[PDB]
């Protein structure tokens, strides 16, 4: 008589269950906690239920699907969705516009109480929380140790519960299965190490791709929309190779440890934890600028991440492009008339060169060897320097009357 | 027993769902509102039940091979072999042609080819030709440089395009996964260098007839190959381009995006609520079929070749050319 008797016998008594025609694997539904089950599982639960094992399980043939802005059930063209995403109690919670004060002195201990990084994050933040969709931008959270990064961790992680992963290793992903981003708003990482590949690099991608390869034990590889946001934290060593125009990481460093301020008591650890629903309710509360969420800073601290990451034969070759030659004083070129490899007249000539962007050869290696603490020559500074960031072009120009090798900067 | 062999393929047809066994994967297919997918039979079963209130012990469908052949019908018959296509096109695939390019697409298109029309040009030729014929090429675009460039951006507005014929953002990470379905199917493929070389693998997979997918859960296959490959890097080599090379066209932009005057904040997403508008124009191109494997010798490709070889053959070729002037 009836193709979905079942399905409507269980939903009676609070059951919804369907067929995952994407995992192929039945899919189960209680009190906000999603199950997907083999088929005999299936018929096991259902047995217990109805008291009866049917050969067919009248079901219906729905795709589940981790949409939080989308309903319970939608049918995108022809084809019937069902929601993966359930909200966490803290998420279903009434705005608020003040946030718990002892919540607040953690945010700031952690900014360094810099309102401008700190409001940044808390956009961020909102906009995950509120909006539940992927931002483009990460945070990494830098410094030592009880600057109350993992307690940031742990507090959020109770707002979201499920929707976070929390403390990912490089050993999580050296795992062939990556369940931590499978229904995940936010995923933080660990790092732990003494770095100085840096395989979290991948992350970067994730940031910003559209869907992930899901790869679970015992299911299917699928692939899904992609809802992650992504959290670092660091002991000092730098998790990924941060280029100098990068758009996709804020960096954070803190050395305010927690237990070296004034109002640390020992059941602020807590305390600050018990306020979880606090500082949801400020979060929900929250007027979201969409135009701020995605965007990026240069702390102070990203910078002297670039400036270490970055080649020094990069920096040389800006350095000759840009004809900056206080760049190279700033190096220690200077050094050159100190130990007498040129003279004043030379030196003129030297200075002049850099900055007009004409240079001969012999003006170079004495630069690049000055620069950089041993004889280099003109064919490595070439194959190293000039020509891989096309600083320019070697050739002829006659100086004085003599006819120069140099390279014409360009 | 049986009346008809078929009878169940065909009552599903009645309710727009066609289903057959493919013998190639030993896998029972199913298309539904232009989506493919591959099931085994319990799978099947369950949804026919739902969807007639029987479970027969007999799939009474057809068996048919599963091809994703873009240019190709529906279904055809090679050989005396039955196929049916995997290759559906998506809602910007099927679109009326324009000759005019959204302009702040075209701004876009401008900013990352430094204004270089030849480049420029191109590239549109290229992506025409795999937009428009839907076939490999045998060139693929490096686009390396600084970040914001709108490198990301092309892939995001093709993406739209193209959806589900696109991979997006693939990593050496993915590429030592075990399986490859950013292989499967795919017209686009699109890397992402982030070191700062295991894609010389691709050099390979540009001009290779065929391509290898094993898939989790899948029986290890040999499929034909429609891959063009687009790759994002960040000032770091990702392929060892050798002197006299015929695959890579490579294009530096270090036009940030935010540096220039017609950039504003709705621009970002304007550029892609345009991804029709694009699709639209990349219709109408009149395909040169000359250019589209034709590749240049950017400034930036050549940096790259006299930093890659090495200074002993240098040195050798000077001695040979007796090119005292090197
Ligand atoms: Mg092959």
């Amino acid at each position: 008589k009836d193709p979905l008797w079942l399905y409507k016998v269980l939903l009676t008594k609070g059951i919804e269950v369907w067929f995952d025609i994407k995992l192929e694997k039945y899919g189960i539904k209680r009190n906000n906690r999603v199950d997907y089950i083999a088929k005999s599982s299936l018929q096991q639960i259902v047995f217990e239920i109805i008291g009866k094992t049917p050969k067919n399980i009248a079901v219906p043939t729905y795709i589940g699907a981790y949409e939080p802005s989308k309903p319970e059930k939608w049918e995108e063209e022809g084809i019937k969705y069902i929601n993966l995403f359930k909200p966490t109690p803290l998420m279903k919670v009434k705005p608020v516009k003040e946030m718990p004060e002892i919540v607040k002195n953690l945010l700031l201990n952690l900014f360094d109480y810099d309102a401008k990084s700190m409001g940044l994050f808390i956009n961020w933040l909102a906009f995950i929380y509120q909006y539940k969709e992927r931002t483009g931008v990460a945070w990494i959270f830098m410094g030592k140790q009880g600057t109350g990064k993992g307690l940031l961790v742990d507090l959020l992680k109770k707002i979201f519960e499920e929707h976070m992963s929390s403390n990912i290793t490089d050993a999580n992903l050296d795992s062939q299965f990556n369940p931590y981003l499978y229904n995940k708003l936010i995923v933080h990482l660990n790092e732990v190490s003494a770095d100085n590949m840096l395989v979290k690099n991948r992350l970067k991608t994730w940031i910003t791709d559209e869907t992930l390869y899901i790869n679970r034990k015992n299911m299917k590889e699928v692939e899904i929309k992609n809802f992650c946001n992504f959290i670092i934290n660091s002991n000092e060593t730098i998790p990924v190779d941060i280029e100098d125009s990068d758009r996709r990481f804020n960096v954070i460093e803190c050395n305010n440890v927690l237990k070296e301020q004034e109002w640390w008591t020992t059941e602020s650890y807590q305390e600050i934890l018990n306020n979880a629903e606090g500082f949801a309710k400020y979060l929900a509360g929250i007027k979201v600028d969409r135009s701020k969420v995605n965007e990026v800073v240069m702390s102070e601290k990203k910078k002297a991440i670039v400036e270490t990451t970055e080649s020094v034969l990069k920096q040389i070759a800006k350095a000759l492009t840009d004809r900056d030659i206080e760049w190279f004083l700033d190096n220690g070129l200077e050094g050159v008339v100190e130990k007498n490899i040129v003279n004043d007249f030379q030196w003129e000539e030297l200075q002049e060169a850099i900055t007009t962007g004409v240079i001969p050869n012999k003006y170079l290696m004495i630069i690049v060897e000055q620069i950089l603490g041993d004889s280099k020559t003109i064919t490595w500074i070439k194959r190293n320097i000039i020509t891989p960031y096309q600083v320019g072009e070697t050739t002829v120009v006659k100086m004085a009357g003599k006819p120069i090798r140099a390279i014409v900067v360009g | 027993e049986e009346k008809d062999p078929l009878w169940l393929y065909k009552v599903l047809l009645t309710k727009g769902i066609e289903v057959w066994f493919d013998i190639k994967l030993e896998k029972y297919g199913i298309k539904r509102n232009n989506r493919v997918d591959y099931i085994a039979k319990s799978s099947l079963q369950q949804i026919v039940f739902e969807i007639i209130g029987k479970t027969p012990k007999n799939i009474a469908v057809p068996t048919y091979i599963g091809a994703y052949e873009p240019s190709k019908p529906e279904k055809w018959e090679e050989e005396g072999i039955k196929y049916i296509n995997l290759f559906k096109p998506t809602p910007l695939m099927k679109v009326k042609p324009v000759k005019e390019m959204p302009e702040i697409v075209k701004n876009l298109l401008l900013n990352l080819f430094d204004y270089d029309a030849k480049s420029m040009g191109l590239f549109i030729n290229w992506l025409a030709f795999i937009y428009q014929y839907k076939e490999r090429t045998g060139v693929a675009w490096i686009f390396m440089g600084k970040q914001g460039t709108g490198k990301g951006l092309l892939v995001d507005l093709l993406k739209k395009i193209f959806e589900e014929h696109m991979s997006s953002n693939i990593t050496d990470a993915n590429l030592d996964s075990q399986f490859n379905p950013y292989l499967y199917n795919k017209l686009i493929v699109h890397l992402n260098e982030v070191s700062a070389l295991v894609k010389n693998r691709l050099k390979t997979w540009i001009t290779d007839e065929t391509l290898y997918i094993n898939r989790k859960n899948m029986k290890e296959v040999e499929i034909k190959n429609f891959c063009n490959f687009i790759i994002n890097s960040n000032e770091t080599i990702p392929v060892d381009i050798e002197d006299s090379d015929r695959r890579f066209n490579v294009i530096e932009c270090n036009n940030v995006l935010k540096e220039q005057e017609w950039w504003t904040t709705e621009s970002y997403q304007e550029i892609l609520n345009n991804a029709e508008g694009f699709a639209k124009y990349l219709a109408g191109i009149k395909v040169d079929r000359s250019k589209v494997n034709e590749v240049v010798m950017s400034e930036k490709k050549k940096a790259i070749v006299e930093t890659t070889e090495s200074v002993l053959k240098q040195i050798a070729k000077a001695l040979t050319d007796r090119d005292i002037e090197w």
